[PDB]
């Protein structure tokens, strides 16, 4: 019923919505 | 609060001079300053 | 237990600055 993830370090680039908020990400 | 003129302000211990004018741009909640393309402080939201 | 693929899952606010259409 649950899911358990681990986390590395990477470099993303974000998407700024002309609200302030995210839509959408890219992986690098 | 003075706008429309040129003064000091100390915002939170933000400390800089310019112009505060009235804006447009739409925070989220949980943000308080705003920043440029590259390093300045475009924006600010009043604490109060 | 299995093992699935997080397809996009994941995303967080990194610091508390606007940005506009950036
Ligand atoms: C910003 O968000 C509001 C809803 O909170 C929406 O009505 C408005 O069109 C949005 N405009 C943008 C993307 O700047």
């Amino acid at each position: 019923d649950y899911y358990v993830g681990y986390l590395q370090p990477r470099t993303f680039l974000l998407k700024y919505n002309e609200n302030g908020t995210i839509t959408d990400a890219v992986d690098c | 609060l003075v706008k429309n003129k040129c003064v000091n302000f100390n915002f939170n211990g933000l400390t800089g001079t310019g112009v505060l004018t009235k804006s447009n741009k739409k925070f989220l909640p949980f943000q308080q300053f705003g920043r440029d393309i590259v390093d300045t402080t475009d924006a600010v939201r009043d604490p109060q | 237990q299995s093992y699935t693929n997080s397809f996009t899952r994941g995303v967080y606010y990194p610091d508390k600055v606007f940005r506009s259409s950036v």
